[PDB]
């Protein structure tokens, strides 16, 4: 896991 | 029961055209498009931070492309939100390094960036040559098993929908996702006599693992650099 990913793959959704 | 199987790889194929972020004909014919000695030194001239930002830049647009890439493929927006970025977490740095052997070209030992061709040694202000020849090998050893575009895009597909993840609410709705693209490939690979092609496949995990680090890390530590 990676937050920073997360963070990138959060916003894409959106 | 063939015509649907059949459908399905031509959805993964049209879903993966849409966002390949390049056409594969443009990377192709810019191969002759090679940078200069000078604008080699002018790379290496760049500090540490500005050359990773760059970097970080272009890792970031390409996470966004197979978040592009997922959202098309069936079945994959039917998921509850947790399980999509449990897949897009665990997956999507993998279908980047994967998707990157499309802009190396094994002739010269070149990658396209920044609208031109180069070596390694237009990554030395990184300060990661170690990082740096293991993606080149990666691309490399890709490259030389000559990937379809359909392989790549059947084969990124079941990188992300993997119902192994931990952390997954709805197993069993993944798993018939990837059954049902398991299937397609299976049957992609028997017509084209390529059923052998994923026993050759070099590791991408640890690779994929330090790109992300090094993504997290610069922005991490934003407020230590200028805008
Ligand atoms: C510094 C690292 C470790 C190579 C990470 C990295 C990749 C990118 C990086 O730049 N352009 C790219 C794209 C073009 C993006 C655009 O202009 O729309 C081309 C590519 O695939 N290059 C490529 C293909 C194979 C290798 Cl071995 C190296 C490269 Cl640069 C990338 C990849 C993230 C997608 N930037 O930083």
């Amino acid at each position: 896991t990676n937050m920073g990913l997360e963070a990138i793959i959060r916003k894409a959704l959106m | 029961s063939l015509t649907e199987i059949e459908h399905l790889v031509q959805s993964v194929c049209k879903s993966y055209r849409e966002t390949c972020q390049l056409r594969l004909e443009d990377l192709l014919r810019q191969r002759s498009n090679i940078f200069s000695r000078e604008e080699v030194t002018g790379y290496q001239r760049k500090s540490m931070w500005e050359m990773w930002e760059r970097c970080a830049h272009h890792l970031t647009e390409a996470i966004q492309y197979v978040v592009e890439f997922a959202k098309r493929l069936s079945g994959f927006m039917e998921l509850c939100q947790n399980d999509q970025i449990v897949l897009l977490k665990a997956g999507a740095m993998e279908v980047v390094l994967v998707r990157m052997c499309r802009a190396y070209n094994a002739d010269n030992r070149t990658v396209f960036f920044e609208g031109k061709y180069g070596g390694m040694e237009l990554f030395r202000a990184l300060g990661c040559s170690e990082l740096i020849s293991s993606i080149f090998d990666f691309s490399h050893s890709l490259s030389a098993l000559h990937f379809s575009e359909d392989e790549i895009a059947l084969y990124t597909a079941l990188v992300l929908i993997n119902a192994h993840r931990p952390g997954l609410q709805e197993k069993r709705k993944v798993e018939q996702l990837q059954y049902n693209l398991e299937l397609a490939f299976h049957h992609h690979l028997c017509k084209t006599h390529r059923q052998s092609i994923l026993a050759k496949l070099p590791p991408a995990g640890k690779l994929a693992s330090l790109c992300s680090q090094h993504v997290e890390r610069l922005q991490i530590f934003q407020h230590l650099h200028p805008i």
